[PDB]
């Protein structure tokens, strides 16, 4: 019925997890951007199959490129300076199918070498983990999606775990 | 009189609004960001 | 008595220059994952053990009788408890999986010191009790050797001085399930290996001189004394700090965050 | 020391061989200081606290995992093995 | 059966020889007794450690 913010509830493993989905704001994100300090971890999604689709319709505009260009947007910004990123790269199977029907150097002039996809993969990743620049108060976590198991949930857990753990030494000044 | 009234009211909005507080404070919260058909959906479902 | 004096100088330099490292290494992840703060008291607190060593050597005046033993039961008893803190705290940060807890004042840096305070008053109660009922007193005894005239110092009281080796007894006794309990924790913050072995050569070595104590008398039981104090506080030292110092100036490739950050994840 | 095969043994045997000599550079200066019946003494207690040693660090652990603890928690070859 | 079974039962005995060894220092001295108190110690000890 309304749009704005969808909130989703779910308890894993005796923690409260509370999701807030802000795509159908459609406003300027300076204005809202302020309001959400404070949050624990920052979940963010890339599909991978994008690379060979303009997804944009705008030649200039590669879908991949756009997403770089949003996470970078996102990870640099003043008020999330200490807040890590759980990286989701998504759709590994139809990226893999059409890796050797067209190659990943479409995307990018530099060649990612081999057409196949742990290399293809590794190439995508490691230029999008190396959009960042606070490393030493951030970190990203990296999964490949797994439909059938609940590899996707357990992840999430272990790292707002781990973020938790880590947030509580370096107040206590240990870390 | 009036004055105890208040006060009465007062203590018993502020003791609602510490127990719901530290019932939140308990909580994890999550941004989902994503470009549309970036499989947020999977994730969500 | 050259020789004790020459090995307790020795003793306070190198405890000196463990505390010049730390300070000129703060900022160093390594340096910051042990509690620096407490670091320096413990230093400070080994250092007076080191110095106490030479209130045994001399003629036995009277204002020297007083002063032997509480000395030395005082600053182990502060090494001693600013371990146990130091190890507690650790295992409390880590424990706290859950995201909010009412234990944010119980990591507080300043009950840390009223915690190491609280485990010394005990032992500064004793001692100031029995100083002012039943102090120590130098006397000369010529009934042990007809020929030669000994100097020593009796104590008055027997049962104050059995309290002091107690405690200080029980408080080592602890740390070893300290350090048990914190076996599992990641590294660069677990020390389980050091603790135990530190308090078993405690334990040997006044456990092998008891026989002595018992025997003996003469001027061989200030050196006994002087030889125990020097091992223990020796040991403890070494075992406590010679790993991280070595770490930190030799290989200091090590003395990185990306380092720390990998360990501290092998936790989850 | 690293090699984790069969329950940790070369740690512990190096952990048992420390005791060793820590007890005994003990027991030279402890033997010149006590003259008369307490001679004796200092032999039996350096005698005990070494064999105490020995024994407890290289079979204490074996005997949890193989009695008065899990059994068939890691008593598999599988374990032993690795 | 993965550790050996007989060196196991070899150092269980030289263990308990060692233990018992230590009985013959407590007691009056007597000539027999202070010909026979290293020499047990001694062996004891090296077919432990060996
Ligand atoms: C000369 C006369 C002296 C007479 C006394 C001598 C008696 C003989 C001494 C000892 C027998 C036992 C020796 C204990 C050695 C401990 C071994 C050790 O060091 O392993 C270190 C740590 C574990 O290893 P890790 O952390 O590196 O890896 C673990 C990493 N993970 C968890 C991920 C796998 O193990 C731990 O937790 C440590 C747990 C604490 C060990 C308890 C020992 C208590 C001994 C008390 C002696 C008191 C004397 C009695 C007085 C009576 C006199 C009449
Ligand atoms: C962590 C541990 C910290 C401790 C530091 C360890 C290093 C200390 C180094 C040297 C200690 C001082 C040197 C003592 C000389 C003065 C002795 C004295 O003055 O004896 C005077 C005369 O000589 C002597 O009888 C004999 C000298 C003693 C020889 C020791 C025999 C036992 C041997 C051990 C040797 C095997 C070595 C194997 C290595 C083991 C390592 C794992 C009189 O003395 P007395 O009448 O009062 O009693 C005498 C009581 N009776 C007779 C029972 C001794
Ligand atoms: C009761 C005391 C005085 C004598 C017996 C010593 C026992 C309690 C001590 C000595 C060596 C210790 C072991 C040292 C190493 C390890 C490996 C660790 O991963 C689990 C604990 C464990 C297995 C310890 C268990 C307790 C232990 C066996
Ligand atoms: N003479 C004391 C030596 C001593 C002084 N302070 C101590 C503190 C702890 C243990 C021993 C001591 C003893 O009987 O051993």
């Amino acid at each position: 019925k309304t749009t704005g913010i969808v909130e989703t509830h779910f308890t894993f493993k005796d923690l409260y997890f509370k999701m807030f989905d802000v795509g159908a704001q459609r406003s300027e994100r300076k204005k809202w951007i302020h309001c959400f300090e404070g949050v624990t971890a920052i979940i963010f999604c890339v599909a991978l199959s994008d690379y060979d689709l303009v997804l944009a319709e705008d030649e200039e505009m590669n879908r991949m490129h756009a997403s770089m260009k949003l996470f970078d947007s996102i990870c640099n910004n003043k008020w999330f300076t200490e807040t890590s990123i759980i990286l989701f790269l998504n759709k590994k199977d139809l990226f893999e199918e059409k890796i050797k029907r067209s190659p990943l150097t479409i995307c990018y002039p530099e060649y990612t070498g081999s057409n196949t996809y742990e290399e293809a993969a590794a190439y995508i990743q490691c230029q999008f983990e190396d959009l960042n620049r606070r490393k030493d108060t951030k970190e990203i976590y990296t999964h490949f999606t797994c439909s059938t198991d609940t590899k996707n949930v357990q992840f999430v857990f272990d790292a707002v775990t781990d973020v938790i753990i880590k947030n509580n030494l370096k107040e206590c000044g240990l870390y | 009189a009036e004055d105890k009234a208040a006060v009465e009211r007062s203590k018993m909005i502020d003791r609602n609004l510490r127990e719901d507080g530290e019932k939140a404070a308990k909580e994890v919260k999550l941004l989902l960001l994503g470009a549309g058909e970036s499989g947020k959906n999977t994730i969500v479902k | 008595g050259i020789a004790l004096t020459l090995f307790a100088v020795l003793g306070i330099f190198l405890t000196a220059f463990v505390l010049g490292v730390f300070i000129k290494f703060r900022n160093t992840p390594i340096v910051k994952a042990t509690n620096r703060e407490l670091s320096y008291l413990l230093l400070f607190s080994l250092l007076c053990c080191f110095s106490s060593s030479l209130f045994f050597i001399g003629e036995p005046q009277d204002w020297t009788c007083r002063l032997r033993q509480p000395a030395f039961g005082i600053s182990f008893v502060l090494c001693i408890s600013c371990i146990l803190v130091k190890t507690n705290r650790v295992l409390l940060v880590f424990e706290a999986k859950i995201p909010t807890s009412f234990h944010r004042k119980w990591w507080g840096l300043n009950l840390q010191f009223l915690l190491v305070f609280l485990c010394t008053f005990m032992q500064i109660v004793i001692c100031v009790i029995w100083l002012y009922t039943a102090p120590p007193s130098s006397y000369r005894n010529q009934e042990l050797e007809d020929e030669i005239i000994f100097i020593t110092c009796h104590e008055g009281s027997l049962m104050a001085l059995g309290f002091l080796i107690g405690y200080t007894c029980l408080l080592a006794a602890i740390c070893f399930f300290f350090a048990f309990k914190s076996r599992k924790l990641p590294e660069n913050f677990n020390e389980a290996k050091f603790i135990t072995f530190s308090m078993l050569i405690f334990f040997i070595v006044w456990i092998s001189f008891i026989p002595a104590y018992a025997s003996t008398y003469g001027k061989f039981v200030s050196a006994v004394e002087v030889i125990a104090i020097l091992a223990a506080s020796f040991g403890l030292l070494a075992c406590i700090f010679f790993n991280k110092i070595y770490i930190i100036l030799f290989k200091p490739s090590r003395n990185t965050i990306e380092e720390v950050r990998c360990s501290t994840a092998a936790h989850a | 020391r690293k090699l984790p095969e069969n329950f940790n043994e070369a740690k512990f045997i190096t952990f048992s061989m420390l005791i060793f000599f820590i007890v005994w550079i003990s027991f030279i200066p402890a033997y010149a200081s006590t003259y008369g019946k307490f001679v004796s003494a200092v032999e039996v207690i350096a005698i005990l606290a070494a064999s105490f040693g020995l024994l407890a660090c290289i079979f204490f652990n074996k005997i949890y995992i193989i009695l008065f603890k899990p059994s068939r928690n890691t008593i598999e070859e599988v374990r032993c093995s690795t | 059966k993965a550790t050996n079974r007989e060196l196991s039962y070899l150092l269980l005995f030289s263990l308990l020889c060692c233990f018992s060894s230590s009985l013959f220092f407590i007691g009056e001295p007597q000539d027999w007794t202070c010909r026979l108190r290293q020499p047990a110690f001694g062996i004891s000890f090296v077919l432990c450690i060996s």
